[PDB]
């Protein structure tokens, strides 16, 4: 389970990410994803 | 014992199938999804025993 649980979350991962855009871009309001202690959305 | 039989056949099942679409998607051709085939970007699979 544990040798799953790392695979799965190196296959998560992804290479490139642009966190400004959860709040600080376009008219959508999407903020139930924004990452703002607790860093879950 | 033959629970256990059991158990690994499903597995096993569930891995052939597993077997025969990667085979089939990143050996005789290229895929285009990432991840499926290996990490990065794929190049080309060689399937060995």
């Amino acid at each position: 389970q544990d040798d799953a649980t790392k695979s799965l979350f190196e296959s998560i991962r992804v290479p490139q990410s642009a966190p400004l855009m959860a709040s600080l871009s376009g008219d959508y309001n999407l903020s139930l994803f924004e990452t703002p202690g607790n860093y879950r959305s | 014992f033959v629970s256990q039989q059991l158990v690994r056949s499903e597995a096993a099942a569930r891995s052939s199938q597993l077997v025969k679409d990667k085979v089939n998607e990143c050996v005789k051709s290229q895929s285009s999804r990432n991840g499926f085939c290996g990490q990065g970007t794929h190049i080309v699979s060689f399937a060995v025993n």
